[PDB]
RNA sequence: GUGGGAGAGGGUGGUGGAAUUCCCGGAGUAGCGGUGAAAUGCGCAGAUACCGGGAGGAACGCCGAUGGCGAAGGCAGCCACCUGGUCCACCCGUGACGCUGAGGCGCGAAAGCGUGGGGAGCAAACCGGAUUACCCGGGUAGUCCACGCCCUAAACGAUGCGCGCUAGGUCUCUGGGUCUCCUGGGGGCCGAAGCUAACGCGUUAAGCGCGCCGCCUGGGGAGUACGGCCGCAAGGC
């Protein structure tokens, strides 16, 4: 089930919409590829620049642990 | 950048009648801003080297377009020449 | 085993080089398989051979029956002293050469290491690499000029006897072999303050060839690395050397720079 | 010494060896263990194996200081780190959560000669 | 004369006195860059994914404005130097482009 | 010209985190590290695991693409400024103002070099170890920046540029419209006619034509010798 399924109605430039931007990413704070997040380039690239942004700003994180063997 | 405004006077400045756009004169206008611009920009930006292509592509349009401003009419090649001190 | 030259043509030829005759005397460094020691033993007065290998020795010392100059040794020539050697076995035949067609990497540093030794023998012909036998018979100005020749300048004039193809070697190198010959100068080529000193120099000088002199000498010597403030007085010792390298100069340039530089 | 009764145990499962290190909330090591002090030497230091003994020890040196739960984070990549997390969680003490921490560059210093090449 | 978009980040360890003196200080300082301010968003605190400046928590404050371009540089660096703040990034104002519509 | 679009195109400042290496502490016991297996090496002056604080340099993990930009060489964190190229739509202005281009001028990966900075990591040369009678441990220039040289490549699509005509099918990037689809531009894979010694190319031609330029005339000798020009030199034409 693709990411994008499980949402509504959103924008992409908004890199202040915090608990959508939690959504695209993994389990590890990484953006989840296309095959995953479920968009055409142009929104992967757009959202891969406001995640970055995000994660300048802190909101987001760079990195994390997963809770797994 | 070069506005809306500035643009658009230099274009009526050099307009050879009302509603004239396009001739020979307003392009020539237009391109020397624009190599203006460029040149004072290289001046400080020395080793921007993409730039100076397109700025030897500018300068070699001005230069085709006062060729055949010459070839077909002398006198409004003079006039436009010491219009826009161009070769001076 | 290593490459082994099969060749009695070549090898009957590189004998004949080595001017093995009646009063010449050889030392044989690492004999091996035995067929440079046949070629040579026959013609010999007396053959001392140094070898290290455990069973390389042995087996050929089954094969030394009819000769009766095979006075082997089995000892490293880097570990064990040379020098008594000269009285022992000697007695018979006073000339001295030295033959080796061994690989290379054993070779060098053993020829280099004898060189050190300070023995007085009259010449050393020895099996080695093209581009190598080109470093050590070297001219000015030259990409395979560097501080081997300079080395080896002292000692010898040096130039290859006869360029051997690669089919003679059982497993074929694909570099062609050139083998040299380095007969001992009567003295010092030219005369210097010390001798280390100068081998520092020189090192100094081809550390980074590319380099000016000037740049050279300012980072690679140790006692550079004191007087780096004092390099001025460094350039100002400097003759008639401009804006230059290391392989512009000659024997007798560096000699003469390392002369001032006692001096400094 | 201390008796914390809850702290956390390091698994660094390199390709070579792997160490396991227990420690309190506040980083501070109370033990270690490793393959080499279990007396494996050589190739055999990263066997799972020497995993599996080497969190055993940890764990049985640790008992001595009243440890009864931990919260593991395993470092590295190592052939034994399913072995080692299985031979500490059956050691006697109730593991809360089971996580990784393995460091990843992000693009930064080059690597070693064998280590490039990177896709 | 473009519109710009303003972030600061800054301590939460602070009381009402050094937020409001912090406030009308870089307010002083936009309206001193030749700057002009519309509309102020405050989202007061936030946790972070992360500690900056040894802090977990942040405060957090929010500007648009329409400015000389050529002033930007001037003004984010002014407002970068006191201890108090630990982010600024100006960027410019971005169209809501709207997905899956 | 007007109204829009995408983009690691370039230059200048600012600063975000994860590593790596050192320094300062707290705790910590005997190894750590390394290999096909080992040795060198580090560690009782308390190493390696691990917690916190600090310094410094270099490069930007997922996104990431069989993707995009550029005339090539090349270009990946993020922010802002100054700029280059390009596509579509309206058909609004001009009236052939065009194509190519001997010399000239400029750009030109990596490695070198001069004059000054910087140096975390890697690492020519070099110091060690060892075995299969390459590989592991250290380390200099160099890789990093500013200015000035050098002008070389499997610098390759081994395919010069511009324009016109000649079946389609399929996958992508980016626009426009009346939006199952039409219509442009860019990048791949099959394949009509056709071409080729063959492999193969095929609307991004190696097809059918036109214009201009640059080269070829058996293999070595040889990119050598002499002469000339350009560089501090190595060297380049």
């Amino acid at each position: 089930a693709k990411v994008k399924a499980t949402l509504g109605e959103f924008d992409l430039r908004d890199y202040r919409n915090v608990e959508v931007l939690k959504r695209f990413l993994s389990e590890t704070g990484k953006i989840l590829p296309r095959r995953r997040t479920g968009l055409s380039a142009k929104e992967q690239r757009i959202l891969a620049k406001t995640i970055k942004r995000a994660r300048i700003l802190g909101l987001l994180p760079f990195t994390e642990k997963l809770v797994r063997k | 950048p070069i506005t809306k405004e500035e643009k658009q006077k230099v274009i009526q400045e050099f307009a050879r009648f009302p509603g004239d756009t396009g001739s020979t004169e307003v392009q020539v206008a237009l391109l020397t801003l624009r190599i203006n611009r460029l040149s004072e920009h290289l001046k400080v930006h020395k080793k921007d080297h993409h730039s100076h292509r397109g700025l030897l592509m500018m300068v070699g349009q001005r230069r085709r377009l006062l060729r055949y401003l010459q070839r077909e009419d002398p006198e409004r090649y003079r006039a436009l020449i010491e219009k826009l001190g161009i070769r001076g | 085993g290593q490459n082994f030259l099969i060749d009695t043509n070549i090898l009957n030829r590189i004998v004949d080089h080595a001017e093995v005759t009646e009063k010449t005397g050889v030392i044989e460094i690492g004999p091996g398989i035995g067929a440079l020691t046949e070629q040579l033993a026959k013609r010999a007065k007396k053959v001392v051979a140094f070898e290290i290998d455990q069973r390389l020795l042995p087996i050929l010392k089954d094969t030394l029956s009819p000769y009766e100059n095979v006075t082997v040794i089995h000892q490293d020539v880097l570990k064990a002293d040379v020098k008594s050697v000269i009285e022992e076995q000697f007695q018979d035949c006073d000339e001295i050469m030295v033959v080796a067609n061994l690989p290379y990497y054993v070779t060098t540093p053993i020829i280099m290491k004898l060189l050190e030794e300070h023995l007085p023998l009259k010449g050393i012909v020895v099996m080695l690499q093209k581009e190598v036998a080109e470093r050590m018979a070297a001219d000015p100005s030259s990409k395979e000029y560097g501080s081997l020749s300079i080395a080896v300048q002292f000692y010898t004039e040096a130039k290859t006897v006869m360029i051997v193809p690669k089919t003679v070697f059982v497993p074929q190198p694909n570099v062609d072999s050139a083998v040299i010959r380095l007969i001992l100068r009567d003295g010092p080529a030219v005369d210097v303050e010390n001798e280390s000193f100068f081998f520092q120099l020189i090192k100094a000088s081809f550390a980074q060839r590319r380099k000016t002199l000037l740049n050279n000498l300012v980072n690679n010597l140790p006692e550079g690395k004191a007087q780096k403030s004092t390099i001025e007085q460094v350039l100002e010792e400097t003759n008639i050397d401009g804006k230059r390298r290391g392989e512009s100069l000659s024997i007798e340039e560096f000699a003469a720079l390392s002369n001032g530089l006692y001096k400094a | 010494k201390r008796q914390v009764a809850s702290g956390r145990a390091y698994i660094h499962a390199s390709y070579n060896n792997t160490i396991v290190t227990i420690t309190d909330p506040d980083g501070n090591p109370i033990t270690w263990s490793s393959g080499g002090v279990i007396g494996y030497k050589g190739s055999r230091k990263g066997t799972p194996y020497a995993a599996q003994l080497a969190a055993l020890d940890a764990a049985k040196k640790a008992m001595a200081y009243g440890m009864q739960s931990v919260d593991v984070i395993v470092r590295g990549t190592g052939a034994g780190r399913e072995q080692a997390i299985r031979a500490l969680q059956a050691s006697g003490l109730q593991v809360k959560s089971i996580v990784d921490d393995t460091p990843v560059p992000h693009n930064g210093c080059r690597p070693k000669k064998k280590f490039r090449k990177a896709s | 004369m473009r519109r710009y978009e303003v972030n600061i980040v800054l301590n939460p360890n602070l009381d009402q006195s050094q937020l409001a003196l912090e406030k009308e200080i870089i307010q002083r300082a936009l309206e001193n860059y030749g700057a002009r301010v519309e509309k102020v968003e405050e989202l007061g605190l936030r946790r972070l994914a992360y500690p900056i400046a040894k802090d977990p928590q942040g405060y957090f404050l929010w500007y648009q404005v329409e400015m000389p371009e050529d002033r930007v540089n001037d003004l984010a660096r002014e407002l970068r130097i006191r201890d108090n703040v630990r982010r600024v990034m100006v960027v410019k104002s971005q169209e809501p482009f709207l997905a899956n519509a």
